[PDB]
RNA sequence: GGAUAGUGGCCUACCAUGGUUUCAACGGGUAACGGGAAUAAGGGUUCGAUUCCGGAGAGGGAGCCUGAGAAACGGCUACCACAUCCAAGGAAGGCAGCAGGCGCGCAAAUUACCCAAUCCUAAUUCAGGGAGGUAGUGACAAUAAAUAACGAUACAGGGCCCAUUCGGGUCUUGUAAUUGGAAUGAGUACAAUGUAAAUACCUUAACGAGGUUGGACUCCAAUGCAGUUAAAAAGCUCGUAGUUGA
RNA sequence: ACCCACUCGGCACCUUACGAGAAAUCAAAGUCUU
């Protein structure tokens, strides 16, 4: 699709945070079904924005937060954790459509296959 | 789209080594059953760890593997592809000089010339390992490498 | 008519409202024993001193977080391919998990008898 | 006792009443023909090879046949039946050991080559071996996955790309120009692992020996559930079966 | 006896600082990643 390609392992990708509570409630494990499917080293990191919203979800549904606060995902700081999860990663993957992106909200993927270069990871 | 781009990136492939199909998806699979089986480490030090250990560790190769560590070969699935593609004369042997650039090359491989010290291989993708003996063998003679060994100083990687 | 998820559902059905837990059925060696591995790995309080008909034995003091519900679960398998598959009732995996199953041998947890290879009933699951 | 060649109620008798049996016996019901190797810390793997094993059919019936040795299929007869040749008169004939056409009709390669082995039978040899083997056919299941490019020069328009709207990016690109090896393919002895013959078809060896789409010549992408409603609560209560049930 | 408060019985209702569901409504259909 003429965009040139330079990702190297580890693999960076963000996962959002229905992506984080369905694979807690399922009991599927997020981190090593990563590796598998990227075959590679995975970095699995989750914006402020979308372990906050997390944070808002655990007062009544406990057990996604302490998965998502993991070092598995490290936290990636970004300058606005206020923004939904969807927009905020959003605007972190504008400017580095090199992290790759596990979301369930399909709305988000929709406007992420729109910048070139942007695997897209999801469970089915 | 990531599919589209995708269908980039192996046609990038498609020459950053020199294939012409999906050897790109032979090699890809290979990557998978690598790590696969291997990823599924899982485990501990259970002998079986061992055994197992230093042999998919064995898989160093020469032309071939990493370089020197692991333990964790999923570097490879990074790698491998993106590795394992050189190492076999479809790549390292171009990269020794004989070879005037893959193509010019590949063509010698099979047109009988280009031969792994004694026997000729075809196999225009075999795999290299202990290279040093590369030569052409030719057995007037194989021309197009037995002269043009500008490969005199092929000092590379 | 079921003396199990009956008060493991109303710690359950208090911890939400929050508070400093209630009374609850009658007693039972099993009430009393899940309202004991519960203790012994944590989340509840300090099981109680009720004696009466069969009302006897104990109230039972709340504390710390334990949410949310103890699980009553109304079937009973186990073991190897078992277990470990219904650690997927489990609020997941990297820990957290407990499971209070039946065991052949002693009401025991979802670990506490994965002790000596142990299996059988699935009693129930904690947090 | 008699048969049985010779064991046996197997029968001649002769009588014993026996005994089988819920551990289900009598018994019933499951078209039932019918089922060997070894590794192996763990794993690695795998086998014998579409049943190792192993009873009952070779029109019907009968009786009979050989014999060390048949319930003799592929011996008879004779009988039946079919079922046939005919100078009239007589005088045939049962290849689930093959193939073949019908049919059946679901379903699959010439009525190949040799007994080259290795096995067969077998008489004092080297009989004969429908064994076996060899083929072909044959994605059969197929695999393989390797088949025009490497390079000489000029000539140069300026480029060409962007999302581009304008900006930007920057810059080879055409020769329907002039070089490359005695590139290589295909034929020729080539004996042959080799169907002692396939043994020239293999493996050689060589001898010789390169020509999808879209876009107007053009043009471009792969050779366990919501549960009121919205689809499913008998009036009312009683309750059995059932369901469960310190 | 009347009333008064106050209790505890349980009366039915009514009500939502709670839980719902797919919403109007619900102290249930609140109700165990839905």
């Amino acid at each position: 699709f003429e965009h040139n390609e330079a990702l190297v392992p580890p693999y960076n990708v963000l996962v959002d945070t229905n992506f984080l509570s369905r694979t807690v409630g399922a009991k599927l494990p997020l981190l090593e079904s990563a590796m598998d499917c990227l075959y590679a080293s995975v970095n699995i990191i989750i914006t402020s924005c979308v372990m906050a919203e997390l944070e808002k979800l655990g007062p009544r549904y406990r057990v996604a937060l302490m998965i998502a606060r993991d070092e598995r995902w490290q936290r990636l700081t970004c300058d606005h954790k206020g923004t939904y999860a969807d927009d905020c990663i959003v605007d972190r993957v504008q400017k580095h459509r090199i992290y790759i992106v596990a979301t369930n909200d399909r709305d988000l993927k929709r406007r992420i296959r729109k910048i070139p270069g942007v695997p897209i990871m999801s469970v089915q | 789209s990531s599919r589209l781009d995708a269908e980039l990136k192996l046609a990038g492939e498609f020459g950053l080594k020199n294939k012409k199909e999906i050897y790109r998806i032979s090699f890809q699979l290979s990557k998978i059953r690598r790590a696969a089986r291997d990823l599924l480490t899982r485990d501990e030090k259970d002998p079986k760890r061992l055994f197992e250990g230093n042999a998919l560790i064995r898989r160093l190769v020469r032309v071939g593997v990493l370089s020197e560590d692991k333990k964790k070969l999923d570097y490879v699935l990074a790698l491998k592809v993106e590795d394992f593609l050189e190492r076999r004369l479809q790549t390292q042997v171009y990269k020794l000089g004989l070879a005037k650039s893959v193509h010019h090359a590949r063509v010698l491989i099979t047109q009988r010339h280009i031969a792994v010290g004694k026997q000729i291989v075809n196999i225009p993708s075999f795999m290299v390992r202990l290279d040093s003996e590369k030569h052409i063998d030719f057995a007037r003679p194989g021309r197009v490498a037995r002269r043009n060994a500008a490969r005199k100083a092929e000092a590379s990687g | 008519s079921s003396v199990l998820a009956d008060a493991l559902n109303a710690i359950n059905n208090a911890e939400k409202t929050g508070k400093r837990q209630v009374l609850i059925r009658p007693s039972s060696k099993v009430i009393i024993k899940f309202l004991q591995v519960m203790q012994k790995h944590g989340y509840i309080g300090e099981f109680e001193y009720i004696d009466d008909h069969r009302s006897g034995k104990i109230v039972v003091q709340l504390n710390g977080r334990l949410n949310k519900c103890g699980v009553i679960s109304p079937r009973f398998n186990v073991k190897i391919g078992d277990i470990e598959k219904w650690t997927a009732n489990l609020l997941p995996a990297r820990q957290f998990g407990y499971v209070i199953l039946t065991t052949s041998a002693g009401i025991m947890d979802h670990e506490e008898a994965r002790r000596k290879h142990v299996s059988g009933k699935i009693l129930g699951f904690v947090y």
